[PDB]
């Protein structure tokens, strides 16, 4: 599982 | 029959409180009992950026470390709150959000926390390629809300908490009138 | 069945009686925030123990929202004095913490409404901002600390509430059988 | 009336 800086929903 | 008698009573009381228009009481009961998660209420609080209430309401149902969905829900909300503070050019507030709300996520991914921290020094956070398409507060909250609904609907902790039962109007009042 | 929902039951509306049955259920379930939000929104019962604990802790926003379910600031002379004393205390606490920007914000947003009624008083209150210590003012020379002042103010707030026609009759919880709502619904469903 |  990863958390990302990008906007939710890619 | 809604499982336990306590659970059935909570649902009957929620209907009564809604008919009497005790609106804040309805959402405190949903939160404290944890029996029903009101998506419509949650969507409205998020739309309005009422972050303290959003987290207090969610806390009746889950904690940040319960599972991967709960972790991403609090992460996306706290990231939005931080980007809004940077967007209003309020760096002291953004540092306060970073330290108080986002720091917990450094225990999962320390490099991501460093990248989020580095946005503080940009003239515009949109200079970061991952955030270049961020529009404004309105567009960003709507996009975040689409993701939050998916995370809540897939979260096993919200199983049986997303459907209000079909009840005849004033069910509690009718049952009490029948009791005596 | 000769039984009423509770001992003082037949005296109010059914909605009022259901509120009291629900309040006991919420209390036994320990849904504390729901209890006090229901008291406030229904306006049927003023919980003196809860008000005391919220004043003791200086939770001023919650103290005012709670009071707002029972009275408006300008309702009568007791309500006026209740709100004035609370806002005066918040203001004095800001000055004691040497937070003059917060004190002027309390003065403008909370205490200014009282200037219409008493112009010289609002001017005297305002003038406290410029003192090195507000205890220099003769009428506040006996002010001890946050703990002592909140306790003294609470004694006065209790007397004002007890004398206020809007509260004086909402201070005693009615007499209910144990788990009354739970017992009646359980028999009605069976 | 109110007082200080």
């Amino acid at each position: 599982t990863e958390l990302r800086l990008g906007l939710p929903g890619s | 029959a809604m499982g336990s008698l306590s659970r059935e009573l909570v649902f009957l009381i929620l209907q009564f409180l809604d008919e009497e228009k005790f609106k804040e009481t309805v959402h405190k009961l949903e939160q404290e009992s944890g029996f029903f998660f009101n998506m419509k209420y949650f969507e409205d609080e998020v739309h309005n950026g009422n972050w303290d209430e959003v987290e207090k309401y969610l806390s009746g149902f889950t904690k940040v470390d319960d599972n991967r969905y709960s972790m991403k829900i609090f992460f996306e909300i706290r990231k939005q709150k931080y980007l809004e503070a940077l967007d209003k050019h309020d760096r002291p507030k953004a540092v306060d959000i970073l330290v108080k709300d986002l720091k917990v996520f450094s225990t999962f991914n320390e490099e991501l926390f460093k990248e989020i921290t580095q946005l503080l020094t940009l003239e515009n956070f949109r200079e970061n390629e991952q955030l270049s398409k961020y529009g404004d507060t309105k567009s960003a909250r709507a996009i975040m809300l689409v993701e939050l609904k998916k995370l809540i609907e897939a979260n096993p902790l919200f199983r049986d908490k997303l459907q209000f039962p079909t009840l005849r109007n004033s069910r509690l009042r009718t049952l009490i009138n029948q009791s005596l």
